[PDB]
């Protein structure tokens, strides 16, 4: 897609290794927030977002954390507090032909600075100041999108590059999307290490009287630790608690 | 170098209706509004109107508000123009030149020249019986 | 849309230098004041003379220079010599977003 | 393109070794294990055994064991043979073939390929009196 109605494709309800994509080489820039790619693998989000489009090249320093410019004001935006990563590659091989490929257009003028992740289909004419423009383009008045053109020829900065970028929340159950684990049976009343999707800590595991709402999918105690969650294999509800320690 | 190719000669009896067009090549189509001028022999060779590429949608004067219709093809780098009707008068030499267009300077940016720059060298539309 | 004014031919320079008036109405020589002057030669289309109202293009030799407001524009041309004389078309751009062009006038060194 | 320069054509009496040679070319040649197979005129092209070119490492089918021998020049990018004893029988007409190899994924490594992708032209013998 173009970076104006730039594309988001949901991800959800599944499982992939995501070393697949980087151990290739044609992925040009690369970079993970709030996150280290080798380590991606092991997590289990929320909920996933792919955002696709195409930028001029030296447009893509702009699609980070806080940085700003022509492009992030206007097409799309990250959020300050974001986790994710951003990627991109060179694509003059593919979206580029001798006279030039218009087909991709942006966004060049707005009223104002976008929000985070909005999305703004509107066409509709820019007047900067003027009296009623009727919907005719002219002497103040302007057409807000422009083409990239994007002939081979044109020199390597302007050159496309396709971008995508992976959106996604770490917090804990629900979670749609993992990475690749197998997985054990369980054990109940000995002191154990755990994971759930995440949720990794400590205990003994017990069956419990707690009665959780059938939607609640972890369940935290006073002192804000987890204290109760339910077994993703079997929707058991299984209560923590930590083995036993004291002074000697 | 920048230069335009205007479709050749054609002919269409009275009350026809007629096209031609305007390929645009050693330049940036997206750049410039494309405008289009003409007129009869020794007439004030001063027709005037315009489409935008970046966006479709067009601008012509109130003599043919009505009477015109303009059309951009730009994966191939051309733009079409078509009159609905065949009047007598409307014979000889039709242009198709580089006009309007966006030239974004440092933080600023907006529509910057306004004078049509480069023009093709036109068709004869004879269009009378 | 109605014509610019412009008068027949100009005379009184079989060299040297003289001026074609351009003498529009408010609406456009007098709003946004982007008036523009072409040349057109025999069949050939014509070249941008004049691209904003006092400056010229590249590729223009340094005699022609445009003129005025308040009054609506002109042209002064000067050193004319035999391979220049044509044919000048005043053009302008209007309030309704449409350009509109003069009636033309015709050179006449001797 | 990737290519096996195979050796010559050669003779020798029974009860003589013999030693065929192949210059694997336009290759990684570390990348895929050397095969050789072989076929007596007109009879089934059966006979297998391989080298890596990684290590000293070889196999042979039983019927070869203690009988065949297998070597790598590594540096010169050649695997030779040698049939350490040319039994009348052996009529030879060998061939040498770009076999199995590592291939790693972009994910975990494993031994890929299982398979012979291309053969030189081979050699013929005639290991009789
Ligand atoms: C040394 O350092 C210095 C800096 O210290 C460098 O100097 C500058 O370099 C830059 C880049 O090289 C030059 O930028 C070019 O600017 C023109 C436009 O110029 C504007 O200003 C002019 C007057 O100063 C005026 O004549 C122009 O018309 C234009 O005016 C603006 O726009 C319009 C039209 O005039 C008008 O606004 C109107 O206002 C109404 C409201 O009233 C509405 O807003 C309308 O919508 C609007 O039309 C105003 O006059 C004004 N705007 C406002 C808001 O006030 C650009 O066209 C040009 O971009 C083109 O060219 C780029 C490549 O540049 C090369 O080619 C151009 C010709 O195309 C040539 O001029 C240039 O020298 C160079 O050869 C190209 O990439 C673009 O795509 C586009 O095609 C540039 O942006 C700048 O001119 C220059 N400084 C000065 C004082 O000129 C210098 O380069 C260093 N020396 C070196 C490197 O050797
Ligand atoms: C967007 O587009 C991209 C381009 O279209 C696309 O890309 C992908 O990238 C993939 C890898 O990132 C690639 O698929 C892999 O590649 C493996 C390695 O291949 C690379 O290296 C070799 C050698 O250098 C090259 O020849 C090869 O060239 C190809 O790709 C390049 C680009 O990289 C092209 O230029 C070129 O033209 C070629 O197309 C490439 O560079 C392959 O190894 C792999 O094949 C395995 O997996 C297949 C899928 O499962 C399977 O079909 C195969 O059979 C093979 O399976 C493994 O092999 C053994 C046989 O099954 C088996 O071994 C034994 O298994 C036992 C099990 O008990 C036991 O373990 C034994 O010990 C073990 O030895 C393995 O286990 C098998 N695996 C498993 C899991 O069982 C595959 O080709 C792909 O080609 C490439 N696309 C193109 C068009 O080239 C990119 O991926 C997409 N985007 C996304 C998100 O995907």
């Amino acid at each position: 897609a173009s970076v104006y109605a730039w594309n988001r494709k949901r991800i959800s309800n599944c499982v992939a290794d995501y070393s697949v994509l980087y151990n290739s080489a044609s992925f040009s820039t690369f970079k993970c927030y709030g996150v280290s790619p080798t380590k991606l693998n092991d997590l289990c989000f929320t909920n996933v977002y792919a955002d696709s489009f195409v930028i001029r090249g030296d447009e893509v320093r702009q699609i980070a954390p806080g940085q700003t410019g022509k492009i992030a004001d206007y097409n799309y935006k990250l959020p300050d507090d974001f986790t994710g990563c951003v990627i991109a590659w060179n694509s003059n091989n593919l979206d580029s032909k001798v006279g030039g490929n218009y087909n991709y257009l942006y966004r060049l003028f707005r009223k104002s600075n976008l929000k985070p992740f909005e999305r703004d289909i509107s066409t509709e004419i820019y007047q900067a100041g003027s009296t009623p423009c009727n919907g005719v383009e002219g002497f103040n008045c302007y057409f807000p999108l422009q083409s990239y053109g994007f002939q081979p020829t044109n020199g390597v900065g302007y050159q496309p590059y396709r971008v995508v970028v992976l959106s996604f929340e770490l917090l804990h159950a629900p979670a749609t999307v993992c990475g690749p684990k197998k997985s054990t049976n369980l054990v109940k009343n000995k002191c154990v290490n755990f994971n759930f999707n995440g949720l990794t800590g400590t205990g003994v595991l017990t069956e419990s009287n707690k009665k959780f709402l059938p939607f609640q999918q972890f369940g935290r105690d006073i002192a804000d630790t987890t204290d109760a969650v339910r077994d993703p294999q079997t929707l058991e509800i299984l209560d923590i608690t930590p083995c036993s320690f004291g002074g000697v | 170098q920048v230069q335009l190719v205007q479709s050749g000669a054609e002919v269409k009896k009275p009350g026809a209706s007629v096209k031609v067009s305007c390929k645009a090549s050693g330049y940036t189509f997206t750049g410039y509004y494309m405008h289009w001028v003409r007129q009869a022999p020794g007439q004030g060779l001063e027709w005037m109107g315009w489409i935008n590429p970046n966006s479709g949608g067009t601008n012509y004067a109130q003599k043919f508000q009505g009477r015109v219709t303009m059309t951009r093809d730009t994966s191939i780098t051309t733009a079409y123009m078509e009159l609905r009707r065949l009047r007598s008068d409307d014979t000889a030499v039709y242009y198709c030149a580089r006009g309007l267009g966006v030239g974004c300077s440092g933080g600023n940016c907006y529509l910057d020249y306004y004078y049509m720059d480069v023009w093709g060298k036109g068709t004869t539309v004879t269009v009378s019986s | 849309q109605s014509a610019l004014t412009q008068p027949a031919s100009v005379s009184g320079s079989p060299g040297q230098s003289i001026t074609i008036s351009c003498t529009g109405t408010s609406s456009d020589v007098g709003g946004y004041n982007y008036v523009s002057w072409y040349q057109q030669h025999p069949g050939k289309a014509p070249k941008l003379m004049i691209y904003d109202v006092s400056k010229r293009p590249s590729g223009v030799s340094n005699r022609f220079s445009g003129s005025k407001s308040g009054n609506t524009a002109s042209l002064t041309i000067s050193g004319l010599q035999a391979e220049d004389e044509g044919d000048y078309y005043c053009s302008s751009y209007t309030s309704s977003s449409t350009w509109v062009f003069g009636g033309g006038t015709k050179l006449t060194v001797l």
